[PDB]
């Protein structure tokens, strides 16, 4: 049969009928998360060897 | 299930050479370091000997060093304690504690039933202060213990263990490394404390909790127990 | 037979038109005012030196100290990364393993590969040895990834173009996720575990709902098979690493590609991707025998993790973000800080 | 500086390392063979003398062999074919009777070309097995080889046809320097296939040993 | 005339020309060439070779033995420039003699070990010896170094400086009668390793020919290199030992007391002994650089 085409059409309409957020504000959201949590990212800012568990 | 049966007790003339056996059945005995812990007829627990998995490391207490010999025989899961020159100070009940050592493990989790042997006629002092306090069901009691040396290590874990010996049976592990609760222990038991000062709190205490509580140090050998705090009523 | 194809074409046209309409500014021109992170200096703090064959997978524990690694000598090894101690060494029934997982509770690990079976291993047994808890069978292709949801739920991706959600208690497939036309090679669970993304060999990544099961969104843009996928720490974006020597950042809410992490010198596929704790760094493992770290907002190489003599096959970042671990086809894992 | 528990954990790790070394030494003494074919080519018939992957173990002259039949792995071959990079040799089985129709030997040569000229199997020798020689004789007695091979200047005799088919499979090797193809016109016969595999594996192991000491 | 007492009877040592006329250049060329080769090989093995297989361990041990044997050359060169007038003293001369003997013996031992390793890899391909661990190779190398040191340290516990007239003799191989270990070991280290190497090479050639692998460029190159290794060993170590055999023959046959005929044979002995050092420089180009992996 051709039920695969019907299933593809159902999936495509399900995927098309969603709410889309502007790319600029979502990029701003990613920037906001990164700048908010940059302080607790030891890979970004090299943590001192005093409390680095892998100091050796 | 996990079982440890002790055999080889009886009455021994002084200077004898009786041997003690402990057969393990229910766990991977080859990967468990084993201990012998004796208990005098009315005194508290006293560590005797230790043999690691693979028999690569053996330790003895200064009281039995040179006279006792501990050895595993892995293929059929038996632990032996060859003792020679038995004196009246060796009259005790001997336990066959098992202890496995890796990151996050709980050593001393299972204790054998114990066999009684009668002989005819720089260590850390682990102080438990009080010896017997009266309690009532539904209350809260904090059992205190002190150490002569700081049990806190550079790794960040304080090596202090809490055991409960209910009347008529072997001790059972309650808390290992002074914070973690052993598997099977109810969450009512809680361990806390800093270096040279440790406490064990039994919130909402009730029956099947009376007995002696021993605080034990595992910082380095010889392993030393407290005097033991009795709970009655 | 033909009207269905025409209708599908109209839906693709509508989807692409909506995506273009919502594309008003790329984040390249939005984040250009930020100062770059600069050069990233990481050094091999530890070298786990126990395996004897190719290492295909590794997973950090939630405690950020224990990690499990799977290699082709049929051995699962659990490492104490702080001291390089071997906590456990689990002999696998099948030597061909391509995936490895660590339960968030730490009580279990999972393994799978060319045997089409996901095996659950119990770490905390009263017997003191690691025993197989359950063998999950039902996949008709090789197991490519597996991620624990909790002690009883695990989601696996297979080469039979399907992802499955299992119930480890009963061993049955609670849900089946069938929308891929190629082998699913990667899997990444959302931080809230309400969703997960899968990257397949049809150059497409799909967003699934675990609770009932349906592809919510489909993301395209890659030119070859997607080998790696990872969720942004926010949970609203993810990165894909594919065989066309590029990494792309996709956005769930915008339903679009955000950035492409590519360079002319790099011409090899990507085997593994992961984000840093804050998501500012994107670390990708390549076939050049080395791992690149990218500025996730700037799309430039912030550093290089070159310490392996073969292809970097697996890579992960601890929960606290303190270190990254890379496994290679040489039988060594390295912890970088 | 380590505590007592740290020392005991280090001892356990050392024991684990020793066990890993012993198992690795035991595994390195085994010969890993990858068994490839086109299904009806005779892989099962080759196996008979001794849902995912299949492993077969057998011993010959104090040498342990592990044969991995990928078989029912209906996925992308290039996704998991690098897993076997490092097998001692590849056993490729083709059926000489597969020139009838359904061209089937053309698919066999396509698979042989893909496997032989693979970046992973650059230096792994291929032991080629040409099964069903009696069926080949019976088919040649009536049908010619021209149907499957458009150009062929040779009589409808088993010897010439079989030699031409062997040559036509062998020229597909592009890296003729770094890899050798061993061909055996196998059948039911006796335990000659195992002996041929042992001889080819001994040759491959001698080459590997010469590589290890660096005079090959 | 030429008699002198080396802590024993009837030592006839002598210092004539044709020594510092042909020995200076034939040692300087060896020094430069072998120093460059050994430095390159050691650098490649240390900062470029991450594989480190047992055969590579044995080849590295041979490399360090050759390097030591050749960095001991300049002291011998300074001696030979001044005929036999040593000036470095007691400890330097004795150390140089011990290092020369021990390192020549060690290079021969590791040559033999490499030959036996190749023999086991070709003639018994499925053997546990072909898959020994790196630790086992380290133990074997240390034990072999222990052996050579063990029967060469006798050169270290003996007051060496010989005041022949107005000259210091830094010589370990002289002409006195006594069959000291420095002569029996010198002859054995050519004879017995020669037998082992010839047996190993012949068996390798016969096995590779019988298995019809000669139809291969790489196998033919390996065959040629094995034959050339055996040939180089014999060429470098045969002349000195045969002249030593003639030394013993004349010593205990005709010229036991009077030694008016040993001049030419002693000269030839030292010219041929220079070939033992030449082997040290020839070893890299025949073992490491000629390898297909270089
Ligand atoms: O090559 C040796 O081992 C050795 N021993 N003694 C002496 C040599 C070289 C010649 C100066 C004198």
């Amino acid at each position: 049969s051709i039920a695969q085409a019907r299933k593809l059409v159902e999936q495509l309409k399900m995927e098309a009928n969603i709410d889309r957020i502007k790319v600029s504000k979502a990029a701003a959201d990613l920037m906001a998360y990164c700048e908010a949590h940059a302080k607790e990212d030891p890979l970004l800012t090299p943590v001192p060897a005093s409390e680095n568990p892998f100091r050796e | 299930d996990v079982q440890l049966v002790e055999s080889g007790g009886g009455l021994v003339q002084p200077g004898g050479s009786r041997k003690l056996s402990c057969s393990a059945s229910g766990f991977a005995f080859s990967s468990f370091g084993m201990h012998w812990v004796r208990q005098a007829p009315e005194k508290g627990l006293e560590w005797v000997a230790y043999i690691s998995s693979g028999s690569g490391t053996i330790y003895y207490a200064d009281t039995v060093k040179g006279r006792f010999t501990i050895s595993r025989d892995d293929p059929k899961n038996t632990l032996f304690l060859q003792m020679t020159s038995l004196r009246s100070e060796d009259t005790a009940m001997y336990y066959c504690v098992r202890s496995i050592y890796y990151y996050g493990s709980s050593p001393f989790d299972f204790w054998g039933q114990g066999t009684t042997l009668t002989v005819s006629s720089s260590d850390i002092v682990m102080t438990q202060a009080t010896s017997s306090v009266p309690v009532t069901p539904g209350e809260s009691v904090s059992i205190s213990c002190r150490s002569s040396k700081s049990l806190l290590h550079s790794n960040g874990n304080t090596y202090l263990y809490w055991f409960l010996q209910r009347p008529g049976q072997s001790p059972q592990l309650l808390i290992y490394r002074m914070s973690n609760l052993a598997s099977g222990v109810p969450d009512r038991f809680s361990g806390s404390g800093s270096g040279t000062a440790f406490t064990l709190t039994i919130s909402r205490l009730e029956a099947e909790d009376v007995g002696v509580y021993y605080c034990m140090q595992h910082l380095e050998y010889p392993l030393t127990f407290g005097a033991g705090t009795k709970l009655e009523l | 037979l033909d009207q269905l194809r025409q209708e599908a074409e109209q839906l693709k046209n509508q989807i692409r038109d909506a995506r273009k309409a919502c594309a008003d500014a790329t984040l390249s021109q939005i984040t250009n005012n930020i100062d770059p992170v600069g050069r990233i200096q990481m050094r091999t703090r530890r070298t786990l030196r126990g395996h004897l064959a190719k290492i295909y997978a590794m997973h950090w524990g939630t405690d950020s100290r224990l990690l499990v690694s799977a290699s082709q000598d049929g051995k699962l090894i659990i490492w104490d990364s702080y001291t390089t101690n071997k906590v456990h060494a689990i002999p696998l029934r099948s030597s061909w393993v391509m995936t490895c997982a660590y339960a968030p509770s730490g009580n279990y690990v999972a393994c799978g590969g060319l045997d089409n079976i996901c095996s659950i291993y119990n770490l905390k047994t009263r017997e003191g040895n690691v025993r197989v808890s359950r063998e999950l069978a039902g996949h008709t292709g090789y197991l490519s990834c597996c991620r624990f949801l909790d002690d009883n739920q695990i989601v696996t991706s297979s080469g039979d173009t399907t992802c499955a959600l299992w119930d480890i208690e009963t061993g049955q497939q609670t849900t089946t996720f069938t929308g891929h036309t190629g082998d699913v090679m990667s899997l990444s669970l959302a931080p809230d575990t309400r969703l997960f993304v899968s990257g397949a060999c049809d150059a497409s990544a799909k967003l699934w709902d675990v609770r009932e099961g349906m592809c919510r969104q489909t993301f395209t843009g890659h030119e070859s098979d997607i080998n790696a996928i990872c969720f942004f720490p926010n949970g609203n974006a993810f990165a894909t690493g594919s065989d066309d020597a590029t990494c792309r950042l996709f956005d769930l809410r915008a339903d679009q590609e955000l950035m492409t992490y590519s360079h002319d010198n790099i011409i090899c596929g990507i085997t593994s991707v992961s984000f840093s704790k804050s998501g500012r760094l994107l670390l990708a493992g390549y076939d050049d025998f080395n791992c690149n770290v990218w500025d996730a907002l700037k799309a430039d190489r912030a550093g290089v993790l070159a310490g392996h003599d073969n292809r970097v096959s697996c890579l992960g970042v601890t929960d606290d973000g303190m270190a990254v671990a890379t496994g290679s086809w040489d039988s060594f894992l390295k912890i970088w800080n | 500086t380590l505590s007592a528990e740290d020392k005991a954990a280090v001892e356990r790790s050392k024991m684990i390392d020793r066990n890993l070394r012993e198992d690795g030494e035991k595994a390195a003494r085994e010969v890993k063979l990858l068994l490839l074919g086109a299904g009806e080519s005779g892989k099962s018939t080759i196996v008979k003398q001794m849902t995912g992957i299949v492993e077969t173990h057998f011993t010959f002259k104090d040498l342990h062999f592990k044969m991995f039949d990928v078989g029912a792995q209906r996925s992308e071959r290039k996704k998991w074919i690098h897993c076997f990079e490092g097998v001692t040799a590849i056993i490729f089985c083709v059926a000489l009777s597969d020139y009838d129709l359904v061209n089937r030997m053309h698919e066999s040569m396509k698979l042989f070309d893909s496997i032989c000229n693979n970046k992973w199997f650059t230096d792994t020798s291929i032991i080629l097995f040409l099964n069903k020689k009696d069926l080949f004789e019976e088919k040649i007695k009536k049908s010619p080889l021209t149907i499957c091979y458009p150009e062929y200047a040779g009589s409808n005799t088993y010897e010439e046809a079989a030699a031409y088919i062997q040559c036509q499979f062998e020229d597909l090797n592009k890296r003729k320097d770094t890899k050798e193809i061993y061909t055996h016109f196998t059948c039911s016969t006796d335990t000659k296939n195992v002996q041929f595999v042992f001889d080819a594996v001994t040759d491959v192991i001698i080459k590997n040993n010469l590589k290890d000491c660096g005079l090959f | 005339d030429h008699f002198l007492e080396i802590d024993k009877k009837n030592c006839c040592v002598f210092r004539d020309d044709f020594i510092v006329k042909v020995l200076p250049p034939v040692l300087g060329l060896e020094f430069i060439f072998g120093l460059l080769g050994n430095g390159l090989a050691l650098w490649i093995f240390c900062f470029h070779l991450k594989s480190w297989k047992s055969s590579r361990i044995f080849l590295f041990n041979l490399a360090v033995a050759d390097f030591l044997l050749i960095i001991c050359l300049p002291f011998l060169m300074d001696n030979y420039v001044r005929r036999w007038d040593w000036k470095f003293g007691d400890i330097p001369c004795r150390l140089m003699l011990f290092m020369l003997a021990m390192n020549r013996q060690g290079s021969i031992i590791f040559l033999t070990v490499v030959a036996v390793d190749r023999y086991f890899r070709v003639v018994h391909p499925h053997h546990a010896l072909n898959k020994i661990s790196n630790r086992t190779a380290a133990i074997i190398s240390c034990l072999l170094w222990g052996i050579t040191i063990g029967l060469t340290v006798h050169l270290l516990k003996k007051k060496m400086p010989i005041q022949n007239g107005g000259a210091n003799l830094c010589s370990s191989f002289s002409i006195c009668h006594t069959f000291q270990w420095h002569e029996a070991m010198f002859l054995l280290e050519f004879f017995l390793p020669l037998g082992i190497i010839l047996f190993c090479s012949a068996r390798i050639i016969w096995s590779l020919r019988q298995r019809q692998m000669d139809r291969h460029a790489k196998i033919k190159r390996a065959i040629t290199f094995i034959m050339v290794v055996a040939i180089v060993f014999v060429i470098c170590f045969l002349p000195s030992v045969v002249v030593r055999i003639r030394i013993f023959w004349l010593l205990h046959t005709s010229g036991t007391q009077n030694c008016e005929v040993y001049r030419s044979v002693d000269l030839a002995f030292f010219i041929t002994l220079s070939f033992t050092y030449m082997n040290s420089m020839l070893d890299p180009v025949v073992y490491y650089f000629s390898s297909p992996s270089f």
